[PDB]
């Protein structure tokens, strides 16, 4: 709901992990450079 | 009129840039109407250094090959002028912009050595030709041929290279904004010369080839040289032999190797510890 | 100059198009061409982030020696990594190191113009020798 | 005047630089000088496309060299081509005498001038070209009058504006007394790189070529024995070498660089002897075949 | 002031550095001098830029344009070798 079950403990790392990946690309491409 | 003073041809990128520019400045005719000019350089020594070029105005049509308009009354005026640059450049010889030679150019050649003392028809192409010379020389001679055909007047190939001055070399490198992976001074560069190495081998091959079927058939005059040549190609071949390389590279990066980890395996208590004392220290530090 | 600087206005928003013009305005003569080559990928991708952008105007920038593709190439940069000002630093340090003015030129441009709003501590530091210098 | 005269960034080609460098070399100490052709477009850009010389002299530079017949009698000719090219400046070297514009360098400026209100002054230093550095400068001559209302910083708007020291002496203070000295960008094009690339047809086998087992066989010899003599100092050495910092093990194990290091220098360069052996003998013998 | 700063800088880049040393002999009143420069060979300058004739001392030493040789002036005074030794 708007508590804190399981669910919105999906949503917390989902956000994160996406968010941060395309920041890590560059990084990732930094190596190759 | 002597065409002596040659044995080898050198022409610097100056020459070829010429070309290209003036095109421009002309007319911008673009090789749609091929363009004969004036081939400068030097004299009183056994290998010819063309320093410089300039156009002269020269339409030869595409309708004929054997009408064209070369402008005479250039050349002598221009003839004066060289002297003020420096007394080394002296009228050797013409340019032709390619893409090639023809039989009409023994005219071309009549009249430009009334002018000159060596004079040279070498062609100087607008284009580059490959990643070769773009550049070739050529001489006129009067020679036969076994193949039954009296005397002629032809272009027979005479070495061609590039070379440069002390003052135009150093220029070079400025203007250029082309690093070069193609220096050939090094390791590095000399693995890249070999892969293009076979590529050029290939390039030349095919046209050999195509020379010995026109003398088949498709009749085309047979210039003896050129055979007597070809076959002393294929005799000296035998078959290969060793060459092998050593366990010994390893040996020394090994030792590279050892004195970095026993300094690591001293250090590793110490640096390890005292990490959770200054990361705590770090963050709070950061704040002010 | 006011065309090849015109190219990177008209094909704003369009994105993945500019990717295509700036190899070609490269492939063109005259290092005008080439240096307004380097501003149209960037225009044109607005603050989002793709990767292949900015390989290319890195690549350009040190395989080919040119002053003007130099700093035109290094000051793209700034406008694709706009949207996350932090990141761009990291990147723009490698520039920084070379040697070379134009190379600079851009690296220190390149800072201001992304952390523009909401800014970095790092990113103001590092232009700081770059003014002390004698070279202008 | 402040209200019109600005400085010209100068773009010079191939063709200008190339020459001017050449001219001045083989007359050396005779100075050579001459006009440049060129076009003029904005309020400031001038692109050098070519130059001819004026006569040279014993005493160099003067007013002598300079005549309108000479100038006139290359116009002729520009028509005959159908170049339209007008007059951007002229040029001079001096190895004879620095940057700074010789007094009779002015006088020679100052008639070019009136033909050309925008004529530019180049100074060429051939010996330079010798070395692997070459400082050159272009220069516009500034007004008396400019410099009371104006001052010198006037030429440096709506243009580069980079204004040059070429080191202290004579040549910095001969600057500032005379003249305003704006900077040199160069004019390519994708072309002209495409002609000064390019190497030989020769190279091609070059590469290939199979090079002597006997030559081969003179770098072997050369490099097994420089490696033992160094491979006894690489023996030493380990029993120590417990710490990192590779310049204190160079020091310690004797001499600039580690015994180890320059034992892999030999190994690397008979390899690269090797390299192009073995890759040859073998594709040469299949090819040819 | 910030004046004689400028005053200085001025007069060095119009004087030239370096200065090259003469000795002042003797002061001919018309703008010239009779100069000896220590460099080795002597020459005959106009005394011009920055000193009057009775500015410049005899037996002295003296500044001269590097570029083409006037006298610029005396700031400073020769001494003998012969003196230095001799004295105590």
């Amino acid at each position: 709901s708007f508590l804190g079950p399981e669910p919105e403990d999906l949503e917390d790392l989902y956000s994160r992990y996406k968010k941060l990946q395309q920041e890590l690309e560059f990084l990732e491409v930094q190596e190759e450079y | 009129m002597p065409e002596l003073a040659v044995q080898k041809v050198v022409v610097h990128p100056l020459v070829l840039l010429s070309v290209v520019d003036h095109f421009n400045r002309i007319g911008k005719v673009g090789n749609q109407k091929r363009v004969v000019g004036v081939l400068l350089g030097s004299w009183q020594k056994k290998v010819l250094d063309v320093s410089n070029s300039f156009a002269v105005p020269f339409d030869e049509d595409d309708k004929d090959d054997s009408v064209w308009f070369l402008d005479h009354d250039y050349l002598e005026n221009m003839y004066g002028m060289f002297k003020k640059v420096n007394a080394r450049e002296r009228i050797v010889g013409w340019y032709h912009t390619g893409p090639k030679l023809h039989k009409n150019d023994i005219a071309i050649n009549e009249l430009m050595k009334r002018y000159c003392p060596n004079s040279v028809l070498v062609i100087i192409d607008v284009k580059p030709k490959d990643l070769g010379l773009p550049t070739e020389a050529y001489i006129s001679v009067e020679e036969v041929h076994d193949d039954g055909t009296p005397t002629s007047k032809t272009f027979e190939h005479v070495t061609s290279e590039i070379g440069a001055e002390e003052a135009e070399e150093v220029g070079v490198e400025h203007l250029l904004r082309d690093i070069k992976d193609t220096t050939v001074g090094t390791l590095s560069q000399r693995i890249t010369n070999q892969v293009h190495g076979l590529k050029g081998l290939n390039s030349k091959l095919l046209d050999i080839r195509t020379y010995l079927e026109k003398v088949a058939s498709g009749k085309l005059p047979i210039n003896h040289h050129i055979i007597y040549q070809l076959q002393d190609v294929f005799n000296l071949l035998p078959d290969a032999s060793l060459q092998e390389f050593v366990k010994a590279f390893y040996l020394k990066t090994n030792d590279q190797m050892v004195v970095v980890y026993l300094a690591s395996l001293i250090r590793s208590v110490v640096a390890l510890h005292n990490l959770i004392n200054n990361k705590i220290a770090n963050r709070d530090a950061e704040k002010k | 100059r006011g065309l090849a600087v015109g190219i990177a206005l008209v094909m704003y928003g369009r994105m993945e198009e500019a990717d295509a013009l700036i190899e070609s305005l490269c492939r063109d003569k005259d290092p005008i061409l080439r240096r307004s080559g380097m501003y149209t990928v960037a225009m044109a991708y607005c603050g989002s982030g793709n990767n292949k952008a900015i390989r290319r105007l890195l690549h350009v920038a040190v395989s080919d020696v040119n002053d003007d593709v130099r700093r035109a190439a290094v000051e793209s940069l700034g406008f694709i990594l706009f949207r996350t000002p932090e990141q761009c630093p990291s990147v723009v340090s490698l520039l920084s190191e070379s040697y070379n003015p134009h190379v600079r030129y851009g690296a220190a441009m390149a800072l201001g113009v992304c952390c523009a709003g909401t800014g970095n501590k790092e990113a103001i530091n590092l232009l700081e020798p770059m003014t002390n210098d004698p070279v202008n | 005047a402040p209200a019109v005269d600005t400085a010209e960034q100068v773009y010079i080609s191939s063709l200008a630089l190339l020459k001017m460098l050449k001219h001045g070399r083989a007359g050396v100490p005779m100075e050579v000088m001459g006009l440049m052709l060129g076009e003029f477009v904005d309020d400031y850009t001038v692109r050098v496309i070519d130059v001819f010389a004026m006569p040279q002299s014993g005493t160099g530079v003067s007013v002598e060299a300079v005549d309108p017949v000479f100038q006139a009698k290359m116009l002729d000719m520009l028509k005959q081509t159908g170049r339209p090219e007008m007059v951007v400046g002229w040029y001079h070297s001096h190895p004879g005498f620095g940057c700074w514009l010789s007094g009779v360098d002015i006088n020679t400026q100052q008639s070019f001038e009136a033909l050309s209100e925008r004529a530019v002054a180049v100074v060429v230093d051939p010996i330079q070209s010798v070395k692997g550095k070459v400082v050159i400068d272009a220069f516009r001559l500034i007004n008396a009058n400019m410099m009371v209302l104006g001052h010198e910083p006037r030429q440096t708007t709506s243009n580069l504006g980079h204004l040059n020291k070429p080191s202290i002496q004579a040549l910095i203070h001969g600057l500032n007394r005379h003249y305003y000295s704006i900077t040199i960008n160069y004019r390519k094009n994708e072309l002209e790189q495409k002609m000064l690339l390019n190497l030989h047809k020769k190279s091609w086998m070059e590469g290939l070529t199979l090079q002597d087992y006997s030559e081969h066989c003179k770098h072997n010899e050369s490099v097994v024995k420089e490696m033992l003599e160094l491979a006894k100092n690489y023996n030493k050495a380990v029993e120590e070498e417990d710490k990192m910092t590779p310049e204190q093990l160079a020091i310690k194990n004797v001499g600039k660089q580690d015994p180890k290091r320059h034992l892999e220098e030999h190994v690397d360069v008979l390899m690269t002897s090797n390299i192009v052996q073995c890759l040859a003998a073998m594709l040469d013998t299949v090819v040819f075949k | 002031e910030e004046k004689q700063e400028e005053e200085r800088s001025k007069v060095d880049d119009l004087r030239g550095t370096p200065m090259s040393v003469g000795t002042l002999e003797e002061i001919i009143d018309d703008n010239h001098a009779i100069v000896s420069t220590s460099v080795g060979s002597e020459h005959y300058v106009s005394i011009l830029s920055f000193v009057d004739k009775d500015l410049l001392e005899p037996g002295c030493s003296v500044l001269l344009n590097h570029k083409v040789h006037a006298v610029i002036g005396v700031l400073m005074d020769d001494t003998d070798p012969l003196v230095t030794v001799m004295k105590v």
